[PDB]
C-alpha cells in the first residue's frame, strides 16, 4: 500500500522540518501576546537566524547592502556571503559601478542575525 | 451648462446629466453648512462621482478640470497619450490619491451635518449635488420639520453611490499616521496585533454613523449572504489602514506528545475579518492521516522554518524562502518538425504575398521570467463597489443561474477526470493527485470535507512555466493549487458544475461541443427573437489578474446560493472562507519561496470558467443597470421602460428588501432587448438596437465605464467588436470565426479558426509526440478536424489548408468508413447535426 | 524567404540549449532575447542581421 | 547529435552572404569570441591563425567580416604586446579587436 509511503514521507518531512523550528525566539514571542495567536507573517521578520536579499540590479544593492552590515526589519544584519545568478561565489570587492555590467544579476545575498 | 444630478420624483428618477425657506434657520450653528443669504465653488460631489463612474476620453473634459483645480496635477500632464490607463502608466493612481483626503474631508462634515438635523428635528433625503467638492451643505428645498431631537436623515443613496470613488482615491489613508494628521510619522501598530475590531468599529462610527444597517466586523457573526456582502464590502475598505503584516493565517503553538508545533488556528482575511476555527486540540497523539494532510499543507509549518527573505524585483509582499538557493526557471524553445514543413513548401506554401503565414511559435524565456510575470499583481487593488447596487444585481444574477440544480454530494457520487494534475506544493513531491485519491478512502474524503465545514485550511499553490504555443511573447504560467483544496471544492461544486455543464439554450453555453450543429444551435439561441438585432462582443484586460475581491466573493456565494437544505449559514459560511483563503489569497510558492497574492483568479481552479461566467454576467448587467439609470426620464417616449427605470431606481436606493416582481420583470426585460450567449470571459450579444441607441441598454461605452471604475482596468475600442449585418456569424467568440454556408437544402452557420495558428501548430511541436507516430498522426487528425469548415471558405489558399493537411494524414497512414480518417467524409459528418 | 529564417533560428536556439548556453545566465538572456526579437521581425533583412548574431554565438564555442 | 545536420543543412539553404562569409571564415579556423554588435559598434575579438589567408581579412588597416567593414584601433596577440607588420616570428592567435 502507496498510502504508507506517502504517509511515512509525510512523517518524515514534518519531524526534520521540525530540528530547524525553535529557535528560542518562538517561545518569547508566543508567550507574548494573548491567547498565545500570533499572525504568520512575523515569525520569519522575528525568528529566522538568516536573511536572504535578491539584488536585481546595482542601483538597489548601493541603497540596500551598504557595507558588510545593514539594518533590515528593525534589526541588524551582517553580510555572510554574496552569490550570482549560476550560484558561483562572488567577493564584495567586485561590486561597483564600473564592473556591475559584467556581474550576472540578480545576486542573493545571505546575511546573519548579530 | 450640463450637470450631474440624483433626481427622486413620483415622474422621473435617476443619476444622470440635466440643465440647469425656514430651514437654514435651525441649522446655521453646524459649520457644515454653507452660509446662505455665497462662497461655494463650481463642482460639486455629485460631478466628480459622475465623471469617475461615467466615464470615456474625449469627453472627460470635467474630470480634467477638477484635477488640475485642485492642484492634483499640471495642465502639461494631459498632453502625454494614455494617461487614463490602470495598466500603462499606474502614476495616475498617485494623482487620484491626491483627491483622497479631499473625498475624507468631506465625509467629516457629513457626519457633522447629519448630527444638526438630528438635533433639529429635520427629516430629508441628502443627496451628492447638495454637497460642494470642499464639504459644504446647501439647497435646504425637500426638508420637514419635526419635533427637535428627533430629526432623521437618509444617506442611503448618497452613501452608496459614493462608495466606489473612496478606494479609488485612497481617501482613508490620513487613518494610517499618528494624530489622524498628513505630516506625522506613521502609527507603530503592535506586530502580534491582529483583531482591530474595535478600530474597525471606531472607523465605522467615525464616518459612516448614520449608515442605518448593522456592520458585522468579524462576518462569521452575520445573518444571510446579502449581510456578508454588506460587511465585507465594508472591511474591504477598513482593511487598508492595517498593517500588511496583520493578515495571514494565524498560528499558535499545539504539543504532539511533547515535540511543539506551529499551526494554523485561525485567519484574518482583509474582507471577512478575523475567523478562529472551532475544532481545535492543543494536546495531540499519533496523529492520523486527516490531520497530516492538513498540518503539512497550511504555511504555519513552512514559513517558521525557512529563512526571512527580501525580494527586491517584485513589490508583492514576500513572506518566506524555503530553500537557501533561489531557483531561475527557462522554458526553452519549442522542436521543429521538418517534414511538415517541407511537404507544405512543396506544395506552394508559404510564398511571398500570401494570405496565410507563420504567426504562432514557442517563445523561449530566460530565468526571470516567473517571478516578472508574477508581479503582474500589481494591477490588482483594493475596490470598494456600490452595497445597493451590487445588492440588486446579485439577485438579478441568480436568476441567469435558476434553471440549475446543486446540493453537497458524498464522496462515492465523485465523477474525476484526468487525475495527473499538479497537487501542488508539498503534495507533488511524493507524485500526483491520482495517488492521495487511492491512498485515502472514502470515510476519509467525507471526514476532511466536514473538516472544512467547521475550520480554515489555508494552502500553498505552486506556480510554473507552460510549454504552449501562442502569438504573443508572454510567459503563460500555471498555478496548482494544492489538492486538500480541489477534493473539498469538487466535493462542493461537481454537481452544480455538471449541471451548467449540461443545459442548452441558456445564457452559460460552457461544455457544449460545437460539432453537430452546435455552433448553429447555441447562435440561434442567442438570437432568440429579439427586434432590430445588431452583434456585439467585448475584451477583459487582465481578466485573472486585476478582478476584485468582492466580485469573486459575489461569484462564490451566487454559486454557493444551491446550498440552502444541505449545511446552515455558518457552514456555508466557513465554506466561503475556506475558498477565499484556499484560492483567492493563499500563499504561492514561486521560485524557491513564498509570496502572498493580492487577490486574482487561480487559473488551475475547476470552478474558474464559471466563476468568469458569473463575473461576466454580473459586469453585463451592471453596464444595463447603469446604461438605464444615467438617460434623462424626459426623452425616453415609451411608458413601460419609464415606469421600469422608475421602480429600478426605488428598489436600488430607495427599497430594503429584495423586490421579486421587478427582479423576475427586469430579468425578462433584459432576455427581451439584450440576449447572451457568455463562456468564462468570452461573450457575444444580440442586442436591440434601435433601444441601445437612446440609452435603454447597454452599448459598449456602459462596458467601458463600468469596467473603469469597477474593475481597475481600461478597455480599448481595438478588442471590442459590433456587428450590424447578421447574416455574418459574430466576429469572434472563443478563437472561432462563423461563416453562414448553403448545405443540405438549407443555410447553417460553421466555425473555423485562424488557419495561421492551424499551420503554426502543425509545425512546432511541444516534444512530446516526435518519438511515437501515434500521437502525432492523432494530432493531424485533431488540426483536420478543427480546420475541415476552411473548405467552405470562398478563400482558395484558406481551402487549401485542409487538403494540404489530409493528404499528410494520408501519407502518414501511408507511412505506417466512420471509423476511417483519412477519406474527407469523416470530417464531413463531424459538422453534420445529426450525431460521437 | 522570411518563413525559412524564423523556422532555422528556432533549430538555432534548439541546439544552443543542448550545449548548455542555459547554465549560463547573460548568455541565454540574450539569447532567447535576440530569438524572441527575430520571431516577431517583419522585415527580412533585420532578421538576417540577428540570425548573424546567434550563429555567432554558436560558432564562438569550440563544442 | 542529429540536429546540426539539420541545422547546416538549412543555413546553406537560406543563401545569405553574412552567413555562409562567416561559415567558411570560421571553417578553417578564423572564429570569434563574442558576439558581433548590431549597433553602438561594440568590440568583437576575432582570433586569426599563423597568416590565415590575412590579405581576405585585413585590407589598409580595414577589416571585413559578415560582409561588415570594421575599423581597427587596438591589435593583441598570444605575445599581450601590439604587433605590426618577419611572419614566421609571430604566435598562433591574432586578436584584430575592432570598435
Ligand atoms: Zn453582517
Ligand atoms: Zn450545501
Amino acid at each position: 500500500d502507496k498510502r504508507a509511503k506517502v504517509t511515512s514521507a509525510m512523517q518524515t518531512m514534518l519531524f526534520t522540518m521540525l530540528r530547524k523550528l525553535d529557535n528560542d525566539a518562538l517561545n518569547n514571542i508566543i508567550n507574548n501576546a494573548r491567547d498565545g495567536c500570533v499572525p504568520l507573517n512575523i515569525i520569519p521578520l522575528t525568528t529566522a537566524a538568516k536573511l536572504m536579499v535578491v539584488i536585481p540590479d546595482y542601483n538597489t544593492y548601493k541603497n540596500t547592502c551598504d557595507g558588510t552590515t545593514f539594518t533590515y526589519a528593525s534589526a541588524l544584519w551582517e553580510i555572510q556571503q554574496v552569490v550570482d545568478a549560476d550560484s558561483k561565489i562572488v567577493q564584495l570587492s567586485e561590486i561597483s559601478m564600473d564592473n556591475s555590467p559584467n556581474l550576472a544579476w540578480p545576486l542573493i545575498v545571505t546575511a546573519l542575525r548579530a | 451648462v450640463y450637470r450631474a444630478f440624483d433626481i427622486y420624483n413620483d415622474k422621473v428618477a435617476g443619476f444622470a446629466k440635466f440643465l440647469k425657506e425656514t430651514i437654514y434657520n435651525l441649522l446655521k450653528d453646524c459649520p457644515a453648512v454653507a452660509k446662505h443669504d455665497q462662497r461655494l465653488t463650481k463642482y460639486t460631489m455629485a460631478d466628480l462621482v459622475y465623471a469617475l463612474r461615467h466615464f470615456d476620453e474625449g469627453n472627460c473634459d470635467t474630470l480634467k478640470e477638477i484635477l488640475v483645480t485642485y492642484n492634483c496635477c499640471d495642465d502639461d500632464y494631459f498632453n502625454k497619450k494614455d494617461w487614463y490607463d490602470f495598466v500603462e502608466n499606474p502614476d495616475i493612481l498617485r494623482v487620484y490619491a491626491n483627491l483622497g483626503e479631499r473625498v475624507r474631508q468631506a465625509l467629516l462634515k457629513t457626519v457633522q451635518f447629519c448630527d444638526a438635523m438630528r438635533n433639529a428635528g429635520i427629516v430629508g433625503v441628502l443627496t451628492l449635488d447638495n454637497q460642494d467638492l470642499n464639504g459644504n451643505w446647501y439647497d435646504f428645498g425637500d426638508f420637514i420639520q419635526t419635533t427637535p431631537g428627533s430629526g432623521v436623515p437618509v444617506v442611503d443613496s448618497y452613501y452608496s453611490l459614493l462608495m466606489p470613488i473612496l478606494t479609488l482615491t485612497r481617501a482613508l489613508t490620513a487613518e494610517s499616521h499618528v494624530d489622524t494628521d498628513l505630516t506625522k510619522p506613521y502609527i507603530k501598530w503592535d506586530l502580534l496585533k491582529y483583531d482591530f475590531t474595535e478600530e474597525r468599529l471606531k472607523l465605522f462610527d467615525r464616518y459612516f454613523k448614520y449608515w442605518d444597517q448593522t456592520y458585522h466586523p468579524n462576518c462569521v457573526n452575520c445573518l444571510d449572504d446579502r449581510c456578508i456582502l454588506h460587511c465585507a464590502n465594508f472591511n474591504v475598505l477598513f482593511s487598508t489602514v492595517f498593517p500588511p503584516t496583520s493578515f495571514g493565517p494565524l498560528v499558535r503553538k499545539i504539543f504532539v506528545d511533547g515535540v511543539p508545533f506551529v499551526v494554523s488556528t485561525g485567519y484574518h482575511f482583509r474582507e471577512l475579518g478575523v475567523v478562529h476555527n472551532q475544532d481545535v486540540n492543543l494536546h495531540s497523539s499519533r496523529l492520523s492521516f486527516k490531520e497530516l494532510l492538513v498540518y503539512a499543507a497550511d504555511p504555519a509549518m513552512h514559513a517558521a522554518s525557512g529563512n526571512l527573505l527580501l525580494d527586491k524585483r517584485t513589490t508583492c509582499f514576500s513572506v518566506a524562502a524555503l530553500t537557501n538557493n533561489v531557483a531561475f526557471q527557462t522554458v526553452k524553445p519549442g522542436n521543429f518538425n521538418k517534414d511538415f514543413y517541407d511537404f507544405a513548401v512543396s506544395k506552394g506554401f508559404f510564398k511571398e504575398g500570401s494570405s496565410v503565414e507563420l504567426k504562432h511559435f514557442f517563445f523561449a524565456q530566460d530565468g526571470n521570467a516567473a517571478i516578472s510575470d508574477y508581479d503582474y499583481y500589481r494591477y490588482n487593488l483594493p475596490t470598494m463597489c456600490d452595497i445597493r447596487q451590487l445588492l440588486f444585481v446579485v439577485e438579478v444574477v441568480d436568476k441567469y443561474f435558476d434553471c440549475y440544480d446543486g446540493g453537497c454530494i458524498n464522496a462515492n457520487q465523485v465523477i474525476v477526470n484526468n487525475l495527473d494534475k499538479s497537487a501542488g506544493f508539498p503534495f507533488n513531491k511524493w507524485g500526483k493527485a491520482r495517488l492521495y485519491y487511492d491512498s485515502m478512502s472514502y470515510e476519509d474524503q467525507d471526514a476532511l470535507f466536514a473538516y472544512t465545514k467547521r475550520n480554515v485550511i489555508p494552502t500553498i499553490t505552486q506556480m510554473n512555466l507552460k510549454y504552449a504555443i501562442s502569438a504573443k511573447n508572454r510567459a503563460r504560467t500555471v498555478a496548482g493549487v494544492s489538492i486538500c483544496s480541489t477534493m473539498t471544492n469538487r466535493q462542493f461544486h461537481q454537481k452544480l458544475l455538471k449541471s451548467i455543464a449540461a443545459t442548452r439554450g441558456a445564457t452559460v453555453v460552457i461544455g457544449t461541443s460545437k460539432f453537430y450543429g452546435g455552433w448553429h444551435n447555441m447562435l440561434k439561441t442567442v438570437y432568440s427573437d429579439v427586434e432590430n438585432p445588431h452583434l456585439m462582443g467585448w475584451d477583459y484586460p487582465k481578466c485573472d489578474r486585476a478582478m476584485p475581491n468582492m466580485l469573486r466573493i459575489m461569484a462564490s456565494l451566487v454559486l454557493a446560493r444551491k446550498h440552502t437544505t444541505c449545511c446552515s449559514l455558518s457552514h456555508r459560511f466557513y465554506r466561503l472562507a475556506n475558498e477565499c483563503a484556499q484560492v483567492l489569497s493563499e500563499m504561492v510558492m514561486c521560485g524557491g519561496s513564498l509570496y502572498v497574492k493580492p487577490g486574482g483568479t487561480s487559473s488551475g481552479d475547476a470552478t474558474t470558467a464559471y466563476a468568469n461566467s458569473v463575473f461576466n454576467i454580473c459586469q453585463a448587467v451592471t453596464a444595463n443597470v447603469n446604461a438605464l439609470l444615467s438617460t434623462d426620464g424626459n426623452k425616453i417616449a415609451d411608458k413601460y421602460v419609464r415606469n421600469l427605470q422608475h421602480r429600478l431606481y426605488e428598489c436600488l436606493y430607495r427599497n430594503r428588501d429584495v423586490d421579486t416582481d421587478f427582479v423576475n420583470e427586469f430579468y425578462a426585460y433584459l432576455r427581451k432587448h439584450f440576449s447572451m450567449m457568455i463562456l468564462s470571459d468570452d461573450a457575444v450579444v444580440c442586442f436591440n438596437s434601435t433601444y441601445a441607441s437612446q440609452g435603454l441598454v447597454a452599448s459598449i461605452k456602459n462596458f467601458k465605464s463600468v469596467l473603469y471604475y469597477q474593475n481597475n482596468v481600461f478597455m480599448s475600442e481595438a478588442k471590442c467588436w459590433t456587428e450590424t449585418d447578421l447574416t455574418k456569424g459574430p466576429h469572434e467568440f472563443c478563437s472561432q470565426h462563423t461563416m453562414l454556408v448553403k448545405q443540405g437544402d438549407d443555410y447553417v452557420y460553421l466555425p473555423y479558426p485562424d488557419p495561421s495558428r492551424i499551420l503554426g501548430a502543425g509545425c512546432f511541436v511541444d516534444d512530446i509526440v516526435k518519438t511515437d507516430g501515434t500521437l502525432m498522426i492523432e494530432r493531424f487528425v485533431s488540426l483536420a478536424i478543427d480546420a475541415y469548415p476552411l473548405t467552405k471558405h470562398p478563400n482558395q489558399e484558406y481551402a487549401d489548408v485542409f487538403h494540404l493537411y489530409l493528404q499528410y494524414i494520408r501519407k502518414l497512414h501511408d507511412e505506417l468508413n466512420t471509423s476511417r480518417y483519412w477519406e474527407p467524409e469523416f470530417y464531413e459528418a463531424m459538422y453534420t447535426p445529426h450525431t460521437q | 524567404k522570411m518563413s525559412d529564417v524564423k523556422c532555422t533560428s528556432v533549430v538555432l536556439l534548439s541546439v544552443l540549449q543542448q550545449l548548455r548556453v542555459e547554465s549560463s545566465s547573460k548568455l541565454w538572456a540574450q539569447c532567447v532575447q535576440l530569438h524572441n526579437d527575430i520571431l516577431l521581425a517583419k522585415d527580412t533583412t533585420e532578421a538576417f542581421e540577428k540570425m548573424v548574431s546567434l550563429l555567432s554565438v554558436l560558432l564562438s564555442m569550440q563544442g
